[PDB]
């Protein structure tokens, strides 16, 4: 399960690579001109700022120009209709279909979901079995170094 | 052209940024920014209201981490100095820096001349000149309802 | 001091010209004879086309012709003038004052024109 | 008004009508300095008129520093005669005064803020770029630098009458903005 | 993410090497995050409350700074190493009621003072005033 | 402390000072320029305009006029059309 | 084919006179004399740049100046040379400078 | 430099000489003296005599000497 953290890191590495490439280009221009370059002017803050903001605002992941392959629906407006709805939305799980989903149907309630995913909560319609919700005591590991 | 347009936009929106502030974000020097500023004004047949000392007090004090009372005292000091003509011909930024220095030295949060010059874009020498000009009238410049951590009579002399 | 500098210069000169003499194939005794002789010798105008309306608008022109006075040779690092005064920032150089030879490393000068 | 601007600098241009060798002029002239890397002209200076002339290989010369029209013309003639003595067929053709600069004091402080507020269409007051106020007179094409100390500098005039007229026009405004 | 992943990403990013022949090297070592801040029209920074962000349609973002070391070599047996401390590089949206959120460690009474529901679980982002939840 | 106000950037002022100290290239005599060009021709058959400008240290326009007077440019199908110092 | 500054001095004049004497005696060819002069100029330039580490000052009145081929030809009048050890007075001096 | 930096000055000096109106031919050594190439290579002398001064379309061989070719040029 890719939670907010890993997803944000996935965005951050692309945007940071863009930042480093931008500073490289600016410094290359100035160095080729023969004059030293200013680091503060070389750094483009809008890269990271607008990248993360746009990804969270629109639910599209990857650069804006790369919306063709950008995953959609990861970021959604929090449901504030009731407190239970807010909690369910904050504990919601998504199962993208993609190519992998085609090979095996993930809509069915697998035996392994016991204690991890609620067996009853699932939207009715085209999303049956694809959108899931954590069990109350279900916990997702945040990860640590195996050193 | 873009840097000068940004400066003009700030002036027109009423939150001016000094030419040095714009240069700090633009690769274009302040001299060229001013040249393009005058050229843009001529081309557009427009005008920008003259900057005042209070136009930079909020930004300077916030960047200096000075309390709201110190910011108010600095604004009052600068406005009163301009009204009394204690600093004729001095740049508004220099006057604001000197007033901020006076208020900071009179308050618990004391900021050095180097710090104020760094944030305000004004040399410590210029701040010293303006502060020397306004120092004799410190009790008159300070707001009436101001609490002095350091008494006005004991303000730094230089 | 100045004679010692001159002798060191002589040593440097002979060492520098040794290779040139060997290359051009001239006998080395020429250098010895050269040093001997070198030491011995030392020790309403409506119509304005004509410009003749003014006469004697120049000073004596032989100042550089004579050049018999003291001469200073040097290298200049920065020479600047501000509306009245010429400031000279000259590095190592030599001077010939009243026959005496003077050598300096750094000098500073201010003159009025 | 009782105050007359005093001409501080006069710039004039003349044509000698002959191509010149800048290197030869630099080598032979008494006070000439030539630096093609720095500037393409030859800078010569004379004391009694106290003027500096730039001489171009095309034969045109620009004299500056003269405090009067007569002094400017005399200095230009002196430079042309020096060039002629250097062996060139220098002449004195179409001598003209390109710019005149004058200075004066109103003997009272001036409120530049009020002046610029009232004459925004002609006044540019940017203390950051320059402490003085730049007033662009329209009827005479004269640029005036007005200072809080009261000093007024007029420039861009082609004739002395222009300087005097510009100062006469500007004086009542400064009087109204007296501090 | 904020505490470890961002710093690891910055550290693992290869140093920037440039050649003219003067050589320039840029290395990013330390990452700093300030509390969510909003800049007024005059440019005065001030802490940005989540309720203020929701009301004014702001993004609950924290400024991001990185320590940068630049070393320049000019083939003259001299090396110049200058460090820019806390160079601004962007702003990271902040998940509410997280360790880097202003509503971190605040008691229920403090949240009520800030007009925040103590029962509010947080865990979302305010982007242009919209509470956005990241679906796993 | 970021983007602090500054009249001019350190790199910009340093580059401006270097350019001022170096000064603009002067127009040397045609004989000297031609001698330098012919002497350098021996090192390599062909030269690029920019590299030849660097070698001769002359204005671009003046050098182009001198090069047009004697030499020509040949179209090469490998990189681009380049100047050949041989007049014929 | 060098800077050729110190040739017009007492030292350079003595060297040139000696070279002329040998040429008159047919002991050295003019090419050899020119090569010797070039080597001497290089050696004296290096010696002045290396072994001279003394500072002096001077004041005076400027009478003429010229600048051609990056050569200054100042002509000063009533020049007083001041040094930590000695002071000299000269009526007129010509300063030839290069860089 | 060597074999290339000397002949060009010969050609240029001859071209300048013609403009003065001197149609009289000039010898190889005579041109060398005024072109300051008296130290030219021994084999460069014969190379110029045999190839450069005959193949060029601006060199006229007259009574054993060399003169410019204004006849071919339109005057």
């Amino acid at each position: 399960l890719d939670l907010a953290g890993p997803l944000l890191a996935f965005l951050f590495r692309g945007m940071f690579k863009n930042l480093l490439k931008e500073v490289r280009i600016y410094a290359q221009k100035f160095i080729d001109r023969g004059k030293d370059f200013n680091l503060e002017l070389a750094i483009k803050t809008r890269i990271i700022s607008d990248g993360l903001k746009y990804s969270l605002a629109t639910g599209n992941w990857g650069d804006q120009k790369k919306a063709h392959q950008a995953r959609a629906g990861v970021s959604q407006v929090l449901n504030r209709l009731t407190f239970a709805s807010t909690l369910s939305h904050l504990r919601r799980l998504n199962s993208p279909i993609g190519r992998d989903g085609k090979l095996a149907k993930p809509r069915q309630l697998h035996n392994t979901l016991w204690g991890m995913v609620c067996p009853a909560e699932t939207p009715e319609g085209h999303a049956v079995g694809l959108v899931k919700n954590l069990a109350l005591m279900a916990y997702i590991s945040v990860g640590s170094q195996p050193s | 052209i873009a840097s000068a347009c940004l400066y003009i936009a700030c002036r027109q929106e009423g939150v001016p940024r000094t030419f040095k502030e714009i240069c700090a974000v633009s690769r274009i020097s302040k001299k060229e920014i001013g040249r393009c500023f005058k050229l843009i004004l001529k081309a557009l047949e427009t005008s920008v209201d003259l900057i005042t000392t209070g136009d930079f007090m909020s930004r300077f004090c916030s960047n200096l981490c000075l309390p709201k009372q110190v910011q108010m005292a600095a604004t009052h000091i600068a406005r009163k100095a301009v009204e009394l003509d204690l600093v004729p011909g001095r740049s508004p930024i220099s006057v604001a820096a000197a007033a901020i220095y006076m208020a900071s030295q009179a308050s618990a949060e004391k900021r050095t001349q180097k710090e104020i010059g760094d944030i305000a874009g004004v040399a410590d020498v210029t701040i010293r000149q303006s502060y020397r000009l306004i120092y004799p009238r410190a009790p008159d410049l300070f707001p009436t309802d101001f609490k002095f951590d350091t008494p006005v009579d004991k303000l730094p002399q230089l | 001091t100045v004679p010692k500098l001159y002798r060191s210069v002589i040593e440097d000169v002979i060492n520098d010209v040794r290779d040139i003499f060997l290359d051009d194939g001239v006998d080395e005794q020429v250098l010895m004879e050269l040093k001997t002789l070198w030491e011995n010798k030392l020790m309403g105008q409506v119509e304005e086309e004509p410009l003749n309306s003014e006469d004697d608008v120049s000073d004596e022109e032989g100042q550089e012709l004579f050049d018999t006075e003291n001469v200073v040779v040097c290298q200049y690092d920065k020479i600047h003038r501000s509306k009245n005064k010429w400031k000279f920032h000259l590095k190592d150089g030599i001077m010939n004052l009243n026959g005496r030879d003077y050598i300096f490393s750094k000098a500073i000068g201010d003159a009025e024109w | 008004s009782g105050i007359v601007p005093q001409l501080q600098n006069i710039v004039s241009t003349v044509n000698l009508g002959c191509k010149l060798d800048l290197k030869t002029i630099a080598l032979r002239a008494r006070n000439a300095e030539y630096n093609p890397k720095r500037f393409a002209a030859v800078i010569m200076r004379i004391r009694e008129p106290r003027t500096t002339a730039l001489i171009f290989s095309s034969g045109k010369m620009v004299c500056t520093g003269a405090k009067s029209e007569e002094q400017s013309r005399l200095a230009a003639r002196k430079y042309a005669r020096v060039v002629q003595k250097l062996g060139f067929p220098a002449k004195f053709l179409d001598f003209k005064i390109q710019n005149m600069v004058g200075s004066c004091d109103v003997k009272f402080p001036i409120r530049l803020e009020g002046l610029v507020l009232t004459h925004q269409q002609f006044s540019s007051y940017e203390p950051e770029l320059f402490p003085g106020l730049i007033y662009r007179m329209i009827k005479p094409r004269i640029v005036l630098l007005i200072f809080v100390s009261g000093k007024v500098v007029l420039t861009g005039a082609k004739v002395r009458a222009e300087i005097y007229e510009a100062f006469e026009n500007i004086y009542p405004i400064l009087k109204g903005f007296r501090k | 993410f904020i505490q470890m992943s961002v710093q690891r990403i910055v550290e693992d990013a290869p140093p920037i090497d440039l050649q003219a022949p003067p050589r320039y090297l840029l290395k990013f070592e330390q990452i700093y995050l300030s509390k969510p801040t909003h800049w007024e029209r005059d440019g005065a920074p001030s802490p940005m409350m989540p309720n203020e962000a929701r009301l004014r349609n702001l993004t609950y973002s924290a400024p991001l700074y990185v320590d940068i070391t630049k070393t320049v070599i000019k083939e003259g047996e001299e090396q110049l190493q200058t460090q820019h401390q806390k160079t601004f590089i962007g702003k990271i949206p902040i998940m509410l009621r997280s360790t880097y959120c202003l509503l971190n460690g605040l008691t229920d009474r403090d949240l009520c003072e800030l007009n925040e529901c103590p029962l509010d679980p947080g865990g979302y982002f305010i982007i242009n005033g919209s509470e956005k939840v990241l679906i796993a | 402390t970021n983007y602090k106000p500054v009249a001019n950037h350190q790199y910009n002022i340093e580059y401006e000072r270097k350019k001022k100290e170096d000064g603009k290239r002067a127009r040397a005599d045609k004989q000297h320029v031609l001698d330098m060009l012919f002497s350098a021709f021996e090192k390599h058959q062909y030269y690029n305009l920019k590299d030849l400008v660097d070698i001769t240290k002359q204005p671009v326009v003046y050098l182009k006029e001198i090069l047009k007077e004697i030499g020509v440019q040949n179209v090469k199908g490998i990189h681009k059309n380049t100047w050949e110092l041989k007049p014929e | 084919m060098a800077y050729q500054l110190y040739r017009n001095t007492t030292l350079g004049n003595s060297l040139q006179e000696s070279l002329d004497e040998l040429i008159q005696s047919q002991q050295i060819t003019p090419q050899l004399a020119l090569q010797v002069l070039l080597q001497f100029d290089k050696a004296i330039n290096a010696a002045l740049a290396q072994r001279v580490r003394n500072r002096v000052n001077f004041r005076g009145s400027l009478n003429t100046y010229r600048f051609c081929d990056n050569v200054w030809t100042f002509v000063l009048n009533d020049v007083e040379f001041r040094e930590v050890t000695e002071l000299i007075k000269v009526d007129k001096v010509k300063i030839v400078a290069c860089d | 430099g060597y074999k290339f930096g000397v002949l060009a000055k010969i050609v240029n000096y001859m071209k300048t000489r013609h403009q003065r109106g001197d149609t009289h031919p000039l010898t190889l050594d005579e041109i060398l003296d005024e072109t300051q190439h008296l130290d030219i290579g021994l084999k460069q002398k014969q190379w110029l005599m045999t190839e450069a001064l005959v193949n060029n379309p601006k060199i006229e061989v007259i009574d054993g000497k060399y003169a410019f070719k204004p006849k071919y040029n339109v005057r």
